[PDB]
């Protein structure tokens, strides 16, 4: 949470009209536990944020599960380098 | 140590904290142990939070405010109060035969279902951490009233502050 | 033995009292008259017909809007990857909605703005050719 | 005390007096029936070995089983007609089957590789089953049932049963097509595996490790779960739902319950793993609304 | 009358009535006041007539 605290203070510096919140995954069981896990991971994150005082008009938040990876070695479990959350946003004026 | 998000629901080994850093005396140490375990200190720590304790024969009652254990206008339970949480298992943990009631209660504004599945919700929320705890089923039940039978005015502010709560009674047979 | 008693709050203002004690009046007199309407004219139909669901509907979102009501829908079918469509003139007074949730679907977010708009303009969804279609209303 | 070879199998007849228990014991395969005939029992066996055949009754219990020792025999049939049935024991590595049984109540107790049918209306209050025996039973309308497993079975039991408790130690496998009880508790402990579907008032569920409950199509109205290292669990609460995953183990529900509360301990998690693309889901509300 | 459904299993399927009457029902079968069952769903809480209704879950 100091992390998260960090990075909220982080997006407290500019002015922005929407964020995405998007979770990814490493492959384990089948296509439907790691939607439900990256789902349930962005929804809490972006609660967490929310709490915080972004001044945001929207956030938008998803979970791809383990479909679009950025490494081509997966060897790893959630040490893995492909299992992340991405927070993306447009600097507004 | 202890992890603060409830210790994992394991039973935190607390006295040998004490008692390590009291050899780094052992009799001090014990005696410092045997007075933090005792129910009259665990009693005003609870008065030391704002949780309230009233003893009247053989029933025992807690009263728990809502305003400082819930986040706001949901069944979610408040991570930053967990002290107190502590000390509430920590001090049922002392009566292991009785059986227990929790009762939810809200204040007068709003509609009259909304109010009673709001306390439904929030009643079953502290049963449930009561028996993820360690307490079985067969001793636990709960119940949501509405504004059914208030303990002060609703037509104040702070009275009707005082009127959200929740109450845990238990008997000893 | 201190006595104590429980709810123990920061301090608050008169100002506030008197605008929650204006608050209160406002809400059950809301609540009565609603109580009213609903028993004199019961709703019979419901726009799940016009809007269902789909895959990537359910993407969640939380909004703090208070503007006027085509921007919004856009943005919300450009993050459900869909076409938008609009059918009809936009009136010379605009259209104006006013949403503060807090982590519902998609789907929810349009059908509570349909709701908002009234008489005045309405959401269709097709899934099947992934459109989002706003319609105006044949007024003035 | 003789062996089997050089004698084929023969068909007898013989009588019997009146019997409410079987004890069965041997390598054979029996074949049941009721009627309101005498009562009777059919032995095709070797002729040498009809003697060897002991048909015995001591006090309305009929012992249908090896007699003068057990050095061989290989093949043994033994059909039976009757009035009444209370009680039926079968050991050793053999085939019954059955039908068109009536009964108040009567007592299974089945034991090492019993290949079973049954297809009648029993309403049976207990049932035993020692080891690696597949078990078949199609139709039971019991009030009151209790099972417990050691071995390693592979039951299944079709009907209606108002069952009360389970508790499983071994590789036991079970699956019930119609409960509709009021209290369950479930104790699992190595690796069983159970499949229920049905009405259920109330539910309690305990896994320690490695245990596999298949709990989806039993609607439950109060749930309390909880899970211990690598256990599984599929949920399917209507009203209250109350979990707790401790370490690596998971809870996976598959409906909306009117109020939700959960816990994870170490790396247990619970998940929604619902479809996604019905045309009417419903979502949470203000009081369903739990962040995991 | 209208007719809910109770529980659900692939392959058969358990009924409850207004008057509280029970029936059990195959993949094809005759009921009353609702036609032919022409097909039985899981994953989904849906049974399909040949009169062109649906019977679902309980509200």
């Amino acid at each position: 949470y100091s992390l998260l605290n960090e990075i909220a203070a982080f997006l407290k510096q500019f002015r922005k009209i929407a964020i995405t919140v998007t979770s990814y995954s490493s492959k384990y069981v089948s296509v439907k536990r790691e939607r439900a896990l990256t789902l349930a991971r962005s929804r809490v994150v972006s609660e967490y944020l929310w709490s915080q005082g972004v001044d945001s008009r929207i956030i938008f938040t998803q979970g791809l599960g383990s479909d679009k990876p950025i490494t081509s070695y997966t060897l790893g479990g959630d040490r893995s380098p492909n299992a992340r959350v991405e927070i993306t946003f447009r600097r507004a004026v | 140590c202890f992890h603060p998000p409830y210790n994992n629901f394991q039973p935190d080994r607390r006295a040998v904290k004490r008692v390590g850093v009291d050899t780094g005396g052992g009799t001090v140490g014990l005696v410092a142990s045997i007075y933090r375990d005792s129910k009259r200190k665990i009693i005003r720590d609870l008065q030391k939070q704002d949780i309230q304790y009233v003893e009247y024969g053989d029933t025992r009652t807690l009263i728990i405010p809502t305003d400082k254990y819930f986040m706001f206008s949901s069944p979610r339970l408040n991570e930053i109060c967990y002290p107190g949480l502590n000390n509430v298992i920590r001090l049922l943990n002392f009566y292991p035969q009785s059986t227990i009631y929790v009762a939810g209660f809200t204040d007068n504004v709003g509609s009259r279902s909304h109010k009673r599945k709001l306390s439904q919700a929030q009643a079953e929320t502290m049963m449930t951490f009561l028996w993820a705890n360690g307490i079985a089923a067969k001793r636990l039940k709960a119940e949501g009233y509405g504004d059914k039978n208030a303990i002060s005015d609703n037509a104040i502010i702070h009275g009707s502050a005082q009127n959200r709560r929740i109450e845990i009674q238990w008997f000893t047979s | 033995m201190k006595f104590k008693k429980p709810p123990i709050n920061n301090p608050s203002d008169d100002a506030t009292i008197k605008l929650a004690e204006a608050a209160v009046s406002v809400s059950d007199s809301m609540l009565e008259m609603a109580k009213v309407e609903k028993v004199i004219t019961p709703p019979s139909k419901d726009n799940t017909l016009t809007i269902p669901n789909a895959y990537n509907l359910q993407a969640r979102a939380s909004v703090d809007w208070s503007g006027p009501i085509e921007e919004l829908t856009a943005r919300i079918a450009k993050a459900a990857h869909f076409r938008f469509r609009v059918l009809g003139k936009s009136p010379s007074v605009p259209v104006l909605i006013s949403i503060s949730t807090k982590d519902e679907s998609l789907a929810e977010i349009l059908r509570d703005i349909d709701y908002q708009a009234g008489k005045k303009a309405s959401i269709h969804v097709y899934p099947n050719s992934q459109v989002v279609e706003l319609r105006y209303a044949k007024i003035y | 005390e003789v062996k089997k070879q050089g004698t084929s199998s023969t068909r007898q007849f013989r009588q019997v007096s009146s019997f409410n228990q079987i004890v069965v014991q041997g390598r054979l395969n029996v074949n049941l029936h009721t009627g309101y005939n005498k009562p009777e029992v059919m032995l095709r066996g070797d002729p040498r070995d009809l003697v060897q055949v002991r048909t015995i009754v001591k006090q309305n219990t009929l012992y249908v089983s090896l007699g003068q020792g057990y050095p061989d025999y290989g093949a043994v049939t033994v059909d039976i007609k009757t009035k009444f049935l209370n009680r039926f024991r079968y050991e050793g590595a053999g085939v019954v089957t059955g039908n068109n049984l009536r009964t108040s109540y009567l007592d299974l107790y089945l034991a090492n590789e019993g290949t079973t049918r049954l297809a009648g209306n029993i309403g049976l209050q207990k049932l035993e089953a020692v080891g690696n025996g597949v078990t078949q039973i199609n139709g039971v309308s019991s009030r009151n049932l209790q099972i417990v497993l050691k071995g390693d079975p592979k039951v299944l039991i079709s009907g209606f049963v108002n069952l009360r408790q389970l508790d499983m130690y071994g590789k036991g496998t079970l699956s019930l097509y119609w409960i509709k009880s009021d209290t369950l508790t479930i104790r699992a402990k190595k690796a069983a595996k159970i499949q229920l579907a049905g009405i259920v008032n109330r539910l309690d569920v305990e896994l320690w490790d490695f245990a596999q409950f298949k709990g989806k199509y039993l609607r439950a109205q109060r749930s309390f779960v909880k899970t211990h290292d690598k256990s599984v669990a599929e949920i399917s609460a209507v009203n209250h739902q109350s979990s707790l995953a401790t370490d690596a183990s998971d809870i996976y529900y598959y409906n909306l319950s009117k109020t939700r509360a959960d816990f994870m301990a170490f790396n247990g998690s619970v998940l929604d793993m619902r479809e996604w693309g019905q045309s009417d889901l419903k979502d949470f509300d203000r009081y369903n609304k739990q962040f995991p | 009358i209208i007719y809910y459904i109770q529980a659900v299993i692939p392959g058969r399927a358990w009924l409850i009535g207004s008057n509280g009457s029970t029936l059990t029902v195959r993949e094809g079968s005759k009921i009353p006041g609702y036609g032919m069952v022409k097909l039985i769903d899981s994953l989904q809480g849906r049974i399909l007539t040949s009169s062109g209704q649906v019977i679902k879950f309980s509200q």
